[PDB]
């Protein structure tokens, strides 16, 4: 009853793992199931240690299995990804529907967040519309998923301590609370606490101001600072800029960055990272280059 | 077995039809014409009771060889629409044994002249065309040249019973008469389609030879495509015979598959032709020494135009994962035609438009 | 034979559903033998003669059964039917379907009578010969080798005019295309034609401005040395090939570099003597380094295969000198591709030179900072391990060995131990415990899992060299201490191995001390271990007695299946009903 689903589930995996799409309406059901899981996470989703933490991957398949070779096979590992799972690779569609799929058999083994790409706007332009397109005949599995990506959590909290964040810090947010009240199924407003949380950016400067990409702020240390003493947070983790090293500290260790997509749009030549936080919650990076071909 | 398997081959086909039913129609259509003779005016009427498209017409007048004398008699028309009749089971067997020369049971180019030459005569949306004249006749080569574009997959020059079934022309002959915009026919018959395929090889052909060379192929769409692609057209890999590639020179003809092939690479027809001229030694491969041929010049290109040309090899790397080949290191047809992003690869190797 | 299925089988030939299409062309050869040899030729060839795929799989499907039809279609006498489609496939826009195609009127060719290949198979080939397309003209070029024997002598001649036409195309892919296929039709000519007709053809091919053909003129100049006697070959053929060599074009360079072995063996050790090892210096020093490197891959072979009485000498004094500069090459695959094969010529030397000449060389490219070059030092002493003690080197191995298995680039890691198992045998055990068994444990806690998981297997490679004993003495007891580090990562690794070590370790190490420790990480904080302690139940259920699955490990899934995580439950779920538990 629930084991033929959990092996046809299996096989799903196994085949996307060969990089094979699954069908429109498998997709349909396994986008179905997802929701009725997610619809259940808070905005704020209590995930425990031990963990391996995640950030941008913009469809790059190939990068995203050697990331597995990495930090080890789910469910083995845990993980959590910050989002910007979809765009600007070839493969955004076999590397959300495995997320996904992973998702939705191990609900405890791996926590998918919310990235500004995962928005029905954004994917029209950046590639993940086309690329359904391209591959199911009709803009059903386009919006499938992005009436799923609404569903998906904004934020975790590991263990009452470590802030795990797409994009960064808004003013009009000052405490978790203040996050939790918020309304996240719904496509990302243009302005607001929800898009900041996925657009907003570590700077240099001081205090808040404008993000020089058209949507959400900048943050100085010092919005950091009170903002992680404010609600008992050791560090924010967060993804959304390409760093050169993979991973980047920032604001005296109040924050840090990480980009898991190495060399991204096969261009830019950076390195990819991921964040282990183990059994007792103590950080250790891991870098790693692209996969060859 | 010769009863459990029966018989499955038929050298003619199959179906039924009431052959008499339909003389007996013709024949009183007939009598409705000084001398019961049909004249290329009475023509639909014609068409209407051998139960075909209006635009069969011209095909069905020439078949009978009415053209002769601008008349053909009833038992004439009678006698030849019946061996149709009789052997012909389906649309596209009907019309092939209509136009093709005689023992033949393919289509040629110039089979399909007399069936324009009436499209251009008849039609509403061509009026402004009837006169005899250049834009009448390079109409006429465009659209048979879309025919065999879209109908002979085969590259043969013979248009088979088969592949005219298996394309969509004829219901194109059909929708002809119920759409009186021309335009809206724009699989094989559109006019505004042919003006800029006309119009962009007028301005090229500036001795007005009807011939065009590699110096004057490289200057359409301000040198868009390199050089290197532009020389490969005048080899051999999509032209017939020794021809071309001893004068260096291409027809009309030839310049609107190349045209049609340069305006859409998604297609099964575009993609065989880009992929002979990509494919420099014939073995059916894209080796790496066959691309970077070609890159090497989108380098230099981008290089005049201070753009940053993403390098060789994080380029195959890029076009590897696009097309995902069916054997790693290798790039064949078949992979290219299944990825949908053809085009973008062809592009990355030979074009310079984005910008 | 129940008929009506193969009736479906005939009907499905024209499908939608491409895969049942291909199920019944990959049938054929029961189709045919069903209804017989009358109604293949009369119904079955013409109806599969006038279908079109736009499909690969099935077209090529398709020329694979024609090529083996001769019988299905009444024998000898019959062949020829099956021309026209051969024809069609010999066409189609797809090289892989036309290799196919020739390939299969190739084997059909034999079963052509003389007359029958004069009347059908060559007015076959000059149509193709003929043909419109390049794509047919190219196909036309394999099938001269396979009809020219048997036919007559007006015949013979029109097949080389035909030959001839297709060298001189106006169209490079046809040359390319004959050039290719050029030896083999020589090599079925007679020789008096081989020399006023092939050497002529082969000449301007080698000349020709493509050098996608000229590079096709070295397997040519082997091919017609095979076929000629020693003493005509100096005046032939060797002034073509020493134009191949010191030709413009790199690309046609390295083809004399990659056939240097095959060029040598044909053309007799004298030549190879005077004419050949001269040649392989410039190719050494040859200033586009994937020629260096195609002919350092070349230098056993090449030197294993001179005549005993020159042999020493000119290795001596003529080509280790190349090798010395070599070493010191700016190129890494240079470097690397001499390493893989480098070793192997102490053979060849005997101890003596071996040592004074060679061993600085191994030695200079064990400390190579790059570690392709390493790696396949490294992996390549099988040779020299015999000739000299393998005991003599592993103090320079060793420091070697240290660097790579530490090395910052993981991939570098996962390499070295592939290799491991090879190394342990070659040094031996008691070495391997002194040195490097604790590198191997290093590994299994390595940063990255690919690495971990590459030495948990390693671990496995290793017990089957030296048994279980061995294993139960220096292995298992460091990775059971694992089974306490702070980190789950580490913890899941003792599960992984000890998984693995179970189809080794046999039941009463496994039992005794193995098992307790899996038991024991059931109540382990963390739910991916307590669920990877059911899997690992599960995985060395078999190796143990009904007592102990009844006893010990029973009780401990029927825990975990009311544990609190909900993965735990499943897997424990599962570990009791495939060991029959439930
Ligand atoms: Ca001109
Ligand atoms: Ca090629
Ligand atoms: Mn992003
Ligand atoms: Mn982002």
């Amino acid at each position: 009853d629930e084991k033929v689903f959990t092996k046809e589930l299996d096989q799903w995996i196994e085949q996307l793992n060969e990089c094979k799409q699954l069908s429109e309406s498998q997709v349909k059901s396994l986008c179905e199931k997802a929701k009725e899981i997610l619809t259940k996470e808070s905005n704020v989703q209590e995930v425990r240690c031990p963990v391996t933490v995640c950030g941008d991957v913009h469809g790059q398949f190939h990068d995203l299995m050697e990331l597995f070779r990495i930090g080890g096979k789910s469910p083995d590992t845990n993980y959590l990804f910050m989002g910007d799972y979809v765009d600007r690779g070839y493969y955004s569609v076999e590397t959300v529907t495995l997320l996904v799929a992973l998702k939705v058999r191990y609900r405890e083994r791996i926590t998918i967040l919310r990235g500004n790409h995962e928005s029905r706007q954004i994917t029209q332009v950046y590639g993940f519309y086309d690329e359904c397109l391209r591959k199911y005949g009709n803009a059903n599995v386009w919006k499938y998923f992005t009436d799923l990506f609404d569903y998906l959590p904004l934020t975790a909290l590991v263990d009452g301590q470590i802030f795990c964040l797409h994009g960064g810090l808004s003013p009009s947010i000052d405490t978790l609370d203040h996050i939790r009240a918020l309304d996240r199924l719904q496509e990302v407003p243009h302005e607001g606490p929800m898009c900041d949380l996925l657009w907003s950016d570590p700077d240099d400067r001081g205090g808040w101001g404008i993000s020089p990409r058209g949507a959400g702020y900048t943050f100085g240390q010092d919005i950091s600072e009170t903002f992680n003493h404010a609600n008992g947070l050791t560090l924010v983790s967060r993804a959304h800029q390409l760093v050169m090293e993979g991973y980047n500290w920032c604001h005296d260790r109040n924050v840090v960055t990480i980009f898991s997509a190495p060399n991204y749009c096969y261009r830019c030549g950076n390195q990819a990272a991921i964040m282990e936080l183990d059994d007792t919650l103590k950080y250790s990076f891991l870098q790693f280059d692209p996969a060859p071909r | 077995s010769s009863q459990s398997i029966p018989t499955f081959y038929f050298p003619r086909g199959r179906p039924s039809v009431n052959v008499d039913a339909v003389i007996s129609k013709i024949e009183s259509t007939f009598a409705r014409f000084p001398h019961e003779r049909a004249t290329m005016d009475d023509m639909g009427l014609v068409a209407k009771a051998c139960g075909c498209p209006l635009y069969w017409k011209g095909p069905l007048f020439y078949g009978a060889g009415g053209e002769r004398t601008g008349s053909v008699s009833v038992h004439k028309f009678v006698a030849m629409w019946r061996k149709i009749l009789q052997n012909c089971h389906d649309d596209a067997a009907k019309f092939v044994h209509l136009l093709m020369s005689p023992g033949c049971n393919y289509l040629v180019q110039e089979d399909f002249v007399p069936f324009l030459q009436d499209v251009v005569n008849t039609h509403p949306g061509l009026s402004f065309l009837k006169e005899a004249s250049e834009f009448h006749s390079r109409y006429i080569t465009t659209v048979i040249q879309r025919i065999f574009y879209a109908v002979n997959r085969s590259w043969s020059g013979r248009i088979t019973c088969a592949e005219l079934r298996r394309s969509s022309f004829l219901q194109n002959v059909a929708l002809l008469e119920e759409e009186a915009d021309i335009n809206q026919l724009t699989e094989f018959f559109s006019y505004e389609h042919f003006y800029v395929i006309y119009c962009k090889f007028w301005e090229l052909d500036t001795d007005h030879d009807l011939l065009i060379d590699a110096d004057d192929l490289a200057r359409h769409n301000d040198h868009a495509l390199s050089t290197k692609m532009i020389d490969r057209i005048f080899s051999g890999a999509v032209t017939r015979g020794r021809k071309v590639q001893k004068e260096g020179k291409i027809s009309y003809a030839d310049f609107v598959w190349f045209l049609i092939s340069e305006e859409d690479k998604k297609t099964p027809t575009s993609i065989e032709y880009w992929f002979r001229c990509m494919d420099l030694d014939g073995d059916g491969a894209l080796s790496m020494f066959e691309l970077e041929y070609f890159y090497e010049e989108q380098c230099r290109r981008l290089d005049s135009m201070a753009i940053e040309a993403l390098p060789f090899q994080d380029c195959l790397c890029q076009m590897l994962d696009l097309v995902k080949p069916r054997t790693e290191g290798k790039i064949t047809l078949q992979d290219l035609k299944r990825c949908k992003l053809a085009n973008v690869f062809f592009d990355t190797f030979f074009n310079i438009e984005k910008y | 034979m129940s008929l009506y299925p193969i009736a479906v089988l005939i009907d499905e030939l024209r499908n939608e559903d491409v895969q049942l299409r291909l199920n019944s062309i990959k049938k054929l050869s029961t189709i045919a033998l069903a209804l017989g040899v009358e109604r293949t030729r009369s119904e079955l060839l013409p109806f599969l003669t006038d279908t079109i795929y736009d499909e690969d799989e099935v077209l090529l499907a398709l020329a694979e059964q024609l090529g083996t039809f001769t019988t299905l279609v009444g024998g000898p006498e019959y062949v020829h039917c099956l021309l026209p489609p051969l024809e069609s496939l010999a066409t189609v826009e797809e090289t892989v379907v036309r290799d196919k195609a020739v390939e299969s009127l190739r084997a059909i060719s034999h079963e052509h009578s003389p007359s029958d290949l004069e009347a059908h198979f060559v007015p076959l080939v000059k149509r193709l010969a003929g043909g419109d397309w390049f794509t047919s003209r190219t196909s036309a070029c394999g099938l001269f080798s396979v009809c020219y024997p048997r036919v007559s002598s007006a015949v013979k001649a029109e097949l080389r005019q035909y030959f001839r036409n297709l060298c001189s195309d106006d169209t490079p892919m046809v040359r390319r295309a004959a050039a290719s296929k050029l030896g083999e039709f020589a090599k079925v000519l007679e020789l008096d034609n081989v020399k006023s007709e092939i050497i002529p053809m082969f000449s301007n091919l080698a000349s020709d401005e493509q050098d996608s053909v000229r590079l096709l003129a070295v397997e040519a100049c082997v091919n017609i040395a095979q076929l000629l006697p020693q003493e005509d070959l100096e005046a032939l053929v060797m002034p073509t090939l020493r134009q191949a060599a010191e030709d413009k074009s790199w690309r046609v360079r390295y083809m004399v570099a990659d056939k240097f072995t095959e060029l040598q063996k044909a053309v007799g050790p004298e030549i190879t003597k005077t004419d050949l090892v001269p040649a392989f210096q410039n190719l050494m020093k040859d200033c586009e380094a994937e020629v260096r490197a195609a002919a350092s891959h070349k230098v056993k072979e090449f030197c294993e295969n001179l005549s005993a009485d020159c042999r020493e000498n000119v290795i001596m004094s003529q080509i280790l000198p190349c090798i010395k500069e070599l070493v010191s090459d700016a190129n890494q695959h240079v470097k690397s591709a001499l390493a893989s094969v480098i070793m192997g010529l102490s053979p060849i030397l005997g101890k003596d030179n071996t040592i004074e000449h060679l061993l600085p060389l191994f030695l200079a490219q064990l400390k190579d900072e790059c570690p392709e070059v390493r790696l396949n030092i490294i992996s390549n002493l099988d040779c020299v391990n015999e000739v000299i003690g393998i005991r003599q080197l592993s103090q320079s191995l060793l420091p070697a060995i240290v660097e790579l298995a530490e090395d910052a680039k993981w991939r570098v890691r996962l390499a070295i131990i592939e290799y491991m198992p090879l190394l342990a045998g070659q040094l031996g055990v008691e070495f391997f415990d002194e040195k490097l068994n604790s590198l191997c444990m290093a590994w299994l806690v390595d940063h990255v899992y690919a690495i971990r998981e590459a030495a948990t297997s390693n671990l496995k490679k290793l017990v089957e060299k030296f048994g279980k004993e061995w294993a139960h003495a220096t292995i298992i007891p460091k990775v059971l201490a694992m089974s306490g580090d702070p980190n789950y990562l580490h913890r899941m690794t003792t599960l992984f191995c000890i998984n693995v070590l179970s189809e080794v370790c046999g039941q009463d190490i496994t039992t005794k001390h193995m098992l307790p420790t899996v038991l024991r990480m059931a109540g382990d904080p963390v739910a991916n271990v307590r669920f990877n302690v059911a899997k690992s139940l599960q995985k060395i259920g078999p190796i143990l007695d009904n007592s102990t699955l009844q006893s010990e490990v029973k009780p401990i899934l029927e825990k975990l299946t009311q544990d609190q995580d909900v993965d735990v439950k499943y897997f424990a779920q599962e570990a009791l009903t495939v060991l029959s538990l439930a």
